[PDB]
């Protein structure tokens, strides 16, 4: 069990926060926020997506060819 | 034993929490009538007569 | 096979009507509490 | 002497800098390291100025990674002016756990 | 003095969830611990109120159930809160092992080893209760699993009898299931008490993997407030499958009664169980494919062995995030042909994808963790 | 945490004993302060900018004497109760209380 | 990196522990045997033989 107090040293740090009251709980939600978003999604799309593609590409690939297999057409 | 809470000092100490320990009651009272749905109270309170016949 | 499909989706209008209400709400009040987090300024001055 | 075939060995280095991304939020690498036993003594006997810096820069990018928000380009740490502060302190404390293990053996 | 910080009991309450110092920087994926810990308590307390109507013979199993979905008030949304309340579970589970994966929260050997435990006891525990109403995947579900012991050299015939109390799944495997499955989620409890405990000597990792001593906040308001929106947000999620979709991730067979004379043609698990079915089916033989199986599990306990990189987390490591997404992506593949049958295409990349999960946890990832300590110099 | 509890019993439950102790303690401060030609013509320089007046000392005993335990507690709630401090803090602060946690002090769930 | 445990004094402390690993198999095969009452093993001890036929 951890403790204020006792967590680390540290030196020469002014943190300066504003009440709850005084201020915005959505400060330019939209006009901030969606910019945010798209970033994010551009910092992670080339790791996160091409699995999941490659894993859509292989499933419709092996739908279509047991759906194609369960035919004939000589006997 | 319990000598020891008599005095001005407790009579006054009860005066100042009166009126909250009331406004709790009638907190306690409210919430005990709408979480039975209380019958005897709730027929006399204009609106919600929400049974009728 | 289904006696409660009615019932089920009366409920179901009453659940997405107060979470409609519910979520928006429980989310300014945790924006609320996190405000003095999430505008925090940092400086550092060390001597000389 | 060696010329072409380094700065592109330093290419690949340059570009998986950029992609780590720690940077973005004003980490030097030796900041991002895992804090076994060899590194927590190496933090310990980091001087003054150099133990009060890392903190700053940790708690910088901490705030940032609360906000999920990242510095103005213009303050990212360039790979070229990246610090290896905290190595030779590091480097130290394992040679001196491989001798004590060293002795150990015999 | 506080009343809060030193009162035997309030004290554990005040360093657990009030005065906790947390990383600042803790995101959405840390909200799955409490959840699990909600998911819990739902099902215990639609799980007692379901015991209180539910018998145990399989000449009353499916009939009782049938009672309650009628003739008892309210019992069609409890035993659907239930049912889906079990595959809120694993959503949660998979999520939260999935987060200490990503960002290497497995460092904490005894915290992680633990979950492992708290893992393999939902997983019984979640079997046994699926047992219980008596359907067809019921009887046949309980069936292929319990005969997966039976691969054991020596012994195996003699394990499965025992646990059957028979010659079969029959009266005194339902009766027995049912015992077993109101007992384990209170030794679940009890380990998740000691997982949090383990938890405590160190505090939470974070996205950074970077130690947070220097930027802590107290649990409480922070973090009980974005707990209540985790919680609200699982609470619209089972209410959604409840109230909407109550079917949705049964098997239509599980309303026909238990028949031990004939098999459905298709047989399939529920949906967290259908990689590990891929993994099983993928090996032509009897004890390899139990072991595959119990292996699929079980690597989890070697994932800490096989940590490689000077960084905890995958945050700036672009090459594990590609393998991690990978291997995400490849169970996905996996609960595509758990769910589906064991013909042309399916078999084949079956197994490709069988090999693929052992390959990223025990080879790739690995590697990547090592070509990317040399491309930092490190 | 203390500090916060006294200003939340002075708001809600102020007896009467202790503000007779506190009216004493400011009339004993008035009188051993204004003693001295320095402490008298600060006061007399001070005032005049301030109030525009000299306020007499048998004005400043009358309005000490007004107040009671209903004035204390009405007083202290106007200022202290449910309001936002400002806080600042220097030196090992690690301990120091979050400011959300400083503010849910300055209001009593109880009352 | 288990390199470490590799050189005389780690060779020793393996001869000087090797006699307790061994007597310690010996209490959990006997243990084992014993407590399953198994078959094999227990039909070859020259008393208990309570079976028989
Ligand atoms: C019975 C289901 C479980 C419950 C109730 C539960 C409980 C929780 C709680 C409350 C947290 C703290 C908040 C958070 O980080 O989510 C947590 C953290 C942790 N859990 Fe679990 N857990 C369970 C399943 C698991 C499983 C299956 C594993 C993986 C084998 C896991 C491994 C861990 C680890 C490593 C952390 C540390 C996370 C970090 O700080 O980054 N737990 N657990
Ligand atoms: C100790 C608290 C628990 C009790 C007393 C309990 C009791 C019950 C009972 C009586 C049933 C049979 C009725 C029915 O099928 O609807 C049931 C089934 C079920 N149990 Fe539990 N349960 C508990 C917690 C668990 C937990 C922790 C899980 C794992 C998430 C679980 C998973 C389920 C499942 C999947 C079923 C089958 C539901 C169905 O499809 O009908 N339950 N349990
Ligand atoms: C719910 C389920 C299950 C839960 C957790 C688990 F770890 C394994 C399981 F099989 O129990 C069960 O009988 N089936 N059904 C099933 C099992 C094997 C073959 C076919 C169906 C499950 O999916």
């Amino acid at each position: 069990g951890r403790q204020f107090g006792h967590l680390t040293r540290v030196r020469h740090v002014i943190t300066y926060s504003l009440s709850p009251f005084e201020q915005r709980a959505f400060p330019h939600y939209f006009s901030k926020g969606i910019p945010n978003v798209l970033r994010r999604t551009r910092a992670c799309i080339l790791r996160v997506a091409p699995p999941f593609v490659a894993f859509y590409l292989v499933y419709t690939w092996g739908t279509q060819e047991f759906e194609k297999s369960k035919r004939k057409n000589p006997a | 034993m319990l000598t020891r809470f008599l005095g001005p000092r407790y009579r006054q100490l009860a005066r100042n929490w009166v009126p909250t320990a009331s406004l709790w009651g009638a907190v306690g009272a409210v919430g005990l009538v709408w979480a039975t749905d209380w019958r005897l109270i709730l027929d006399w309170v204009p609106y919600i007569n929400g049974k009728f016949k | 096979a289904e006696p409660e499909h009615d019932h089920r989706k009366r409920m179901g209008l009453k659940m997405l009507l107060m979470m409609g209400l519910l979520l928006p709400l429980v989310y300014a009040m945790k924006r609320h509490k996190w405000s003095v987090l999430k505008s925090r300024k940092l400086a550092y001055r060390p001597p000389k | 002497a060696v010329s072409a075939s380094s700065r592109w060995l330093e290419g690949i280095r340059k570009w998986y800098y950029n992609a780590a991304g720690f940077n973005k939020l004003g980490l030097m690498r030796d900041d991002t390291i895992h804090e076994n036993d060899d590194v927590k003594e190496a933090i310990r006997r980091l001087p003054e100025n150099l133990y009060d810096d890392r903190v700053f820069r940790i708690k910088r990018a901490l705030d940032l990674s609360m906000r999920q928000q990242i510095l103005p380009k213009e303050q990212w740490t360039k790979y070229e002016e990246d610090k290896s502060y905290l190595e030779p302190y590091l480097k130290e404390v394992i040679r001196e756990r491989k001798e004590r293990e060293e002795w150990a053996k015999k | 003095t506080n009343i809060r910080k030193s009162h035997p009991l309030m004290k554990i309450v005040n360093n657990a969830f009030i005065d906790l110092p947390a990383p600042s920087n803790i995101s959405s994926w840390w909200n799955f611990g409490s959840l699990l810990g909600i998911c819990l308590i739902l099902q215990i307390l639609t799980g007692l109120f379901l015991a209180m109507h539910y018998t145990s013979d399989t000449t009353t199993a499916f009939s009782s159930v049938t009672h309650i979905c009628r003739d008892v008030n309210y019992g069609w949304i409890i035993r659907y809160m239930h049912a889906n309340g079990a595959s809120m579970f694993f959503i949660c589970l998979y999520m939260h092992v999935g987060r200490g994966l990503y960002y290497g929260s497995y460092t904490f050997l005894e915290t992680w080893n633990i979950g492992v435990i708290l893992l393999l006891t939902v997983m019984a525990t979640a079997f046994m209760g699926y047992v219980l109403p008596w359907g067809q995947m019921s009887f046949w579900g309980a069936t292929v699993i319990t005969n997966l012991l039976s691969a054991i050299p020596y012994i195996g015939t003699n394990l499965v009898e025992w646990i059957w109390g028979g010659f079969s799944v029959d009266k005194a495997t339902l009766t027995r299931f049912f015992a077993f499955h109101f007992i384990l989620p209170f030794i679940i409890m009890a380990i998740a008490m000691v997982h949090l405990l383990f938890l405590h000597e160190t505090g939470s990792n974070n996205p950074t993997g970077i130690s947070s001593d220097v930027d802590k906040i107290p649990f409480h308001p922070y973090y009980t407030i974005k707990d209540i929106l985790g919680a609200l947000l699982l609470i619209l999620a089972l209410m959604l499958l409840v109230l909407f979709a109550p079917d949705l991730l049964g098997d239509p067979d599980n309303y026909t009664p238990a028949n031990p004379l004939n098999t459905p043609p298709h047989i399939k698990p529920e949906w967290y169980f259908l990689f590990a079915y891929a993994i099983l089916r993928s090996i032509p033989n009897k004890l390899g494919g139990v072991l595959a199986l119990a292996f699929s599990i079980l690597i989890l306990a070697l994932i800490p062995l096989l940590h490689t990189s000077k960084q905890r987390s995958m945050m700036f490591r672009p090459l594990s995030q590609c393998l991690f997404w990978a291997l995400v992506a490849d169970l996905l593949t996996l609960t595509w042909i758990g769910g589906q049958p064991v013909e042309h295409p399916y078999i084949t990349i079956g197994q490709l994808a069988s090999v693929l999960y052992f390959l990223l946890i025990l080879v790739l990832m690995p590697t990547a963790g090592t070509i990317e300590n040399k491309l930092l110099k490190w | 945490f203390v500090l916060q509890g006294q200003w939340m019993r002075l708001c809600t439950s102020a007896t009467e004993s202790e503000v007779l102790r506190g009216k004493n303690l400011l009339r004993n401060a008035l009188v051993s302060h204004l003693d001295g030609t320095t402490p008298v013509c600060e006061d007399i320089g001070r005032s005049l900018l301030t109030y525009g007046r000299r306020i007499p000392l048998a004005e400043w005993e009358s309005r000490i004497a007004e107040v009671d335990a209903r004035v204390v507690r009405e007083v202290c709630s106007k200022y202290f109760y449910d309001q936002c401090p400002a806080v600042a803090g220097f030196g090992p602060i690690e301990q120091l209380p979050d400011y959300n946690r400083i503010r849910s002090g300055m209001f009593w769930l109880r009352f």
